[PDB]
């Protein structure tokens, strides 16, 4: 379900995409030239000289690892590099001040719309029935029936997988009497109204809720 | 049993809190060295040690 | 372990590099990208997933435990008390006494409440206005400035004490805490007049200043809801941090039973992070939840335990125990406080202030044989055309001056120049070129592409000139990209929607914004330069 | 953090070198600060941002109706499709399925593949 | 019946008007009454019973000296009416005004800040505020919810405008 919520929200990471992108091409320029050193955080292992390096370096920032000391790096006054025919601006601190408020605020926005995309999943009790149990209902059918072989066919009670949760009271005798299998148990296991009407009342909710064939519902 | 009924959890949860004290002033010198402190917070545990065993021997 | 210390993402980038200095920079960056991305990211993410998802349950079985109700009682409570009250401030006055009328006008009037909002900007520029070597001059400015605040605010405190009535004055919360921080204001004089003031003192007298300038943010209600949820659950607030401060007691108790006095090795004396003594053992611990050198900690805890062997280096367990309840028992506790409270606090800004809205309602050029045709393939191929020309500068030398591909991304911007400079042209057709009621200036996401446009001719314009004007716009340049926003039909609902929520974050943001300025003044007013080593 | 908490509890005065652990009391600036900006309101961010988009999931609230438990259901009304079995026909077929079918072959080959990983 | 051509005014308040806060919740309020209806609206001062009216010796004259006020072309305040039942008692065509507290336990607040001798005679003010909620709408005319005067004072003033 997770991953299926990535797919929905597609334009979120591309966003993300959109400002590592614009942000590594801004800080290519800037601080492009700034002189490679070890004993420095720009070293051989970040810079801002090639496009991955960059987008590698806007990363580790993004994950909190230091980002302080490349800022302090990056700060004017330092040597250029070789190939340049000095470097370092002032513009460091509202770059990486401004890049980390922003990664971190569209990284919740992104973490907070797939857990609004999944809150009904992410928020459920478990005790009401659930599109599992239609799930596991399908499987035991099927095994009870292979492909599209179930009209009505029935004169057995080999369906007895269903547990407690939805023959006690001889009730289920009464429900399988009264996709037509799995309307009636879903109308039923909620037991959402008992007054001799509901399939009345249902035929007359099915009609708005709906589109598809309507000859076997009502059964 | 009866004692119980008297409230007295109160000053074992206060000797509770007591030892809990008397942990945080035990400075724990790097090898085998301690000062005054440390070699009375000994015989503090001992004391702590009689009272909670005398709470269990109770309930 | 090391995979394990790159999940917590702490001392991560040192093993990528390590790593990399030993079998080349090409590929394994792959490995520790999809590690952290991967690991921390979902599991942080569905970890957050399961604590709100789960938090609403709790919330949907408090709403039944009269939590919310509850609090709404004790609000319109203490707020009828003052309404009721101003009868008898207005019916106590019908020895002449006719001054009170005109004195309590002024009161509640927009004049008075928005000098005093003046006064209190007066005496957050006076603070705020502290520097390292101030110009001796400047000490003086400040203390008569807070002498003057000081007596004004006073006064205008005892004009509203006597203006209302006393015990309604001290009803209301905002009025009690104005009333401590002036008399905090009184012991900032008497203990700087009799010379009897204490480094503590001034810490905490700078501090109920700086309080004092809450007077700002008062008519907006959305803090307020917190802040009145805050209250109301500050007996709840109190054991959760009462639990968490136990854990961590017992956490430092047991590391001064493991690593005490451990941390001597023969290297230089740098383990300031040390389990020495009971008040530094906090400080480490607090630090390792926190993670911020959690990898040097527990290093030196391995370290201490023998070196890397079976017997010794068993340590790993405490850290990582530390660590994982740690960062879980934070985040219950926090999102706990920050979403039970937040949720009840943003119902109240929709459940009272609904009802009462609801109360008051109760109460009562040529234009012929143009083609605009072909603007549907259009759309595809303008989306391809700016995806190509952001990636064209994408790949550009920055090192090299005199670049062998700096040319041929000139030839690709000369081009793509002229293609992004096509539709310019076909805009003129369309309603719009700033007039036929500037149907253009009624989007100004279409304008913002001319200007992207603008700065890319510009450049060429001054390029001829070889002078540093054009250094800034090959920079701005860079807003290409942006360019398909308005050319998306879903990106453009992504980023109407981000700026929404910006706009609701506001009130939080600059809470949280105002309260760390004053956590900003209070450390300057104690490391005023004392940081100093030579 | 911990480099500015401890270069600042060696504050010594204004205008001097740090001193070795002279006022470790300073830690409860930095406590504070830590526990009230970062925990207490990142942690608000976070919060408010979820009641935020919670809020506006709900804006088709539909209090009318019933629950949306049977909204789901009635979506899903149009199950009950077929599901490929294909149990084989042929009896030296039928062998070789019912043993690789049974629950006994895959937790054996789950035991294989914990054992292929130690 | 037949109008006194005027509906009297009346303010029962809260509770007995016994104490000196129920008073005030309409000492300064009857001050705006005037002060916004120049020449439209008077106001009598009285001390004796009204209740006995057959449409006791100072009564006799106490319904005719209304009445005298009545035919100038009023409001009334005395210590007799806690409740419309004492007005009922009479077919004068008034109008009745009721001070209301939401919640009781406002009332002991506001009583406990005036004095503590009447602190403990809470039990006696708060009993007619019981008695001051039972009325249906019917002789619960007019209505005074809101909390400040200056709200409450504009709802005073539409009520007024049903003839004048
Ligand atoms: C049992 C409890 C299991 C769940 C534990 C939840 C821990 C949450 C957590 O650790 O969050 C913080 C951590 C870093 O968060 P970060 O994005 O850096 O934010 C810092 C401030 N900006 O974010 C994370 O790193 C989350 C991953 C750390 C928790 C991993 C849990 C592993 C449990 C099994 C360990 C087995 C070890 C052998
Ligand atoms: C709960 C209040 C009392 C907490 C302290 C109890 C233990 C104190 C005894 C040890 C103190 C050091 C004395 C050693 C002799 C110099
Ligand atoms: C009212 C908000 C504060 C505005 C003043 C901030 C600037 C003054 C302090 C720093 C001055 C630096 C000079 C070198
Ligand atoms: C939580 C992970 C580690 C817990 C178990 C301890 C690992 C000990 C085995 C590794 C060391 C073996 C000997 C190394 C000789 C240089
Ligand atoms: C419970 C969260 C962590 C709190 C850490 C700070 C505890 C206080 C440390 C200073 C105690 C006094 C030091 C010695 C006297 C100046
Ligand atoms: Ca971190
Ligand atoms: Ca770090």
């Amino acid at each position: 379900t997770f991953i299926k919520s990535f797919q929905a929200l597609p334009y979120v990471a591309l966003l993300i995409v959109m400002l590592f992108f614009i942000y590594a091409v801004i800080g290519m320029q800037v601080f492009g030239k700034i002189a490679l050193n070890d004993t420095t955080e720009i070293n051989r292992n970040n810079n801002f000289q090639t496009f991955p390096q960059a987008v590698l370096l806007l990363f580790r920032c993004a994950t909190g690892e230091a980002w302080q000391d490349i800022m302090l790096a990056c700060m004017p006054g330092k040597k250029c590099a070789p190939e340049s025919e000095p470097c370092g601006s002032s513009f460091a601190v509202f770059y990486f001040i401004s890049f980390y408020m922003l990664c971190a605020f569209l990284i919740i926005n992104l973490f907070v719309a797939v857990i609004m995309d999944n809150f009904d999943y992410l928020t459920r009790d478990w005790s009401i029935l659930g599109p599992h149990h239609l799930d596991e209902f399908k499987r035991i059918w099927a095994e009870y029936d292979p492909e599209a072989k179930g009209r009505i066919k029935h004169l057995d009670v080999v369906t007895l997988l269903r547990r407690i949760q939805p023959c006690p009271h001889r009730v289920a005798c009464k429900r399988l009497v009264s996709n037509a299998t799995l309307f009636a148990l879903v109308r039923t296991a909620l037991r959402i109204k008992t007054e001799g009407n509901l399939e009345q009342a249902n035929e007359e909710l099915r009609a708005i809720i709906k589109k598809l064939l309507d000859q076997v519902v009502p059964p | 049993s009866i004692v119980e009924w008297k409230p007295f959890e109160i000053i074992i949860l206060l000797t509770i809190f007591a030892n809990c004290v008397a942990l945080a002033i035990y400075i724990p010198f790097p090898e085998d060295d301690s000062n005054a402190t440390n070699s009375n917070l000994e015989r503090v545990e001992y004391l702590f040690l009689i009272i909670f065993t005398v709470e269990a021997f109770l309930k | 372990l090391t995979v394990f210390q790159c999940i917590t993402m702490e001392g991560w980038t040192d093993v990528l590099y390590w790593v990399n200095d030993a079998v080349g920079r090409d590929w394994p960056w792959i490995y520790f990208v999809t590690l952290i991305i991967i690991g921390s990211f979902f599991v942080l993410n569905l970890v957050l997933g399961v604590l709100s998802g789960e938090f609403s349950k709790e919330r949907e079985k408090a709403k039944a435990r009269g939590d919310f109700q509850k609090l709404r009682e004790k609000q319109q409570l203490e707020e009828d008390l003052k309404g009721y009250l101003d009868w008898i401030t207005q019916a106590e006055d019908i020895w002449n006494r006719f001054c009170r009328r005109k004195c309590r006008a002024a009161v509640k009037s927009n004049v008075f409440y928005w000098l005093v909002i003046f006064l209190v900007f007066l005496n957050t520029l006076t603070i705020a206005s502290e520097h390292y070597n101030q110009p001796n001059w400047l000490t003086e400015v400040q203390d008569t400035a807070n002498k003057a605040l000081l007596a004004l605010f006073t006064a205008e405190m005892l004009l509203k004490m006597y203006s209302l009535g006393l015990q309604a004055y001290f009803v209301s919360l905002f009025n009690r805490f104005d009333c401590f921080v002036v008399c905090g204001g009184i012991l900032e004089t008497i203990l700087v007049e009799t010379k009897i003031m204490s480094p503590l003192g001034i810490s905490v007298l700078r501090c109920v200043r700086l309080l004092r300038i809450f007077k700002i943010t008062r008519y907006w209600n959305s803090l307020s809801n917190l802040v009145a949820s805050l209250l109301n659950s500050v007996r709840s607030i109190a054991s959760l941090l009462l639990l968490l401060f136990l854990f961590i007691i017992i956490f430092s108790l047991l590391g001064m039973q493991l690593f005490g006095g451990k941390f001597n090795f023969d290297e230089m004396q740098t383990r300031r992070s040390t389990f020495d003594n009971f008040p530094q053992s906090l400080l480490t611990v607090f630090q390792i939840l926190t993670g911020e050198d959690w990898n040097s900690v527990m290093y030196d805890g391995i370290m201490a335990y023998g070196g890397p062997s079976f017997p010794g280096m068993l340590v790993c367990i405490y850290f990582i125990i530390l660590f994982i309840c740690g960062n879980y028992i934070l985040l219950n506790v926090f999102l706990a406080i920050a979403v039970d409270n937040l949720a009840d606090a943003e119902s109240l800004t929709s459940a009272q202030k609904e009802e009462e809205e609801e109360k008051e309602r109760k109460k009562l050029f040529r234009l012929q044989c143009h083609r605009i045709v072909n603007d549907t393939i259009f759309t595809n191929l303008i989306l391809f055309f700016i995806l190509l020309s952001s990636i064209s500068l994408a790949a550009e030398d920055p090192v090299q001056h005199t670049s062998f591909r700096n040319h041929i991304l000139f030839y690709f911007d000369i081009v793509f120049t002229t293609i992004f400079t096509l539709e310019i042209i076909l805009k003129m057709t369309a309603y719009g070129a700033f007039l036929h009621k500037g149907s253009f200036c009624r989007n100004y996401f279409n304008i913002l592409d001319l200007l992207v446009v603008s700065v890319s001719l510009i450049s060429f314009g001054i390029q001829s000139s070889a002078i540093n004007v054009v250094k800034i716009l090959r920079v701005l340049r860079v807003l290409r990209p942006l360019r398909a926003i308005n050319r998306a039909k879903g990106l453009k609902h992504v980023v109407q929607c981000v700026f929404v929520a910006i706009r609701t974050i506001g009130n939080i943001v600059i809470v949280t914004t105002l309260l760390q300025f004053m956590f900003a003044c209070i450390g300057v007013q104690l490391f005023k330069g004392k940081l100093y080593t030579c | 953090w911990p480099e500015l908490l401890y270069r600042s509890i060696d504050s010594h005065t204004e205008d001097k070198g740090p001193i070795y652990n002279y006022r470790v009391e300073i830690s409860i600036f930095f406590i504070i600060y830590i526990i009230i900006i970062a925990f207490f309101m990142m942690n608000i961010f976070v919060g408010f941002v979820i009641v935020t988009f919670q809020e506006q999931g709900e804006q088709e609230y539909k209090n009318c109706e019933l629950d949306k438990n049977q909204r789901q259901c009635v979506e899903y009304a149009l199950k009950a499709r077929p599901l490929r079995r294909y149990i084989p026909k042929n009896q030296h077929q039928y062998k070789v399925w019912y043993v690789v079918n049974s629950t006994y072959f895959e937790y054996l080959m789950f035991v294989l593949i914990l054992l292929n990983t130690i | 019946d037949v109008v006194p051509s005027m509906r009297p005014v009346v303010l029962v308040g809260p509770s007995l008007k016994g104490y000196e806060v129920t008073d005030m919740m309409q000492k300064a309020l009857f001050d705006f009454l005037k002060h916004r209806f120049e020449g439209r609206i008077s106001i009598t001062r009285v001390t004796a019973d009204i209740s006995l009216a057959k449409r006791l010796a100072e009564v006799q004259s106490e319904i005719e000296r209304i009445f005298e006020l009545a035919r100038t072309l009023v409001v009334l305040d005395a210590d007799t009416i806690n409740h419309p039942a004492q007005l009922s008692k009479t077919s004068l065509a008034p109008i009745i005004v009721y001070v209301k507290i939401s919640s009781p336990k406002v009332l002991q607040r506001l009583i406990k800040s005036r004095g503590k001798s009447q602190a403990k005679h809470l039990n006696v003010q708060m009993v007619a505020a019981d008695k001051l909620a039972q009325c249906p709408p019917e002789l619960f005319d007019v209505i005074l919810d809101e909390n400040q005067l200056e709200d409450a004072c504009e709802h005073l003033a539409d009520y007024l405008e049903a003839y004048w």
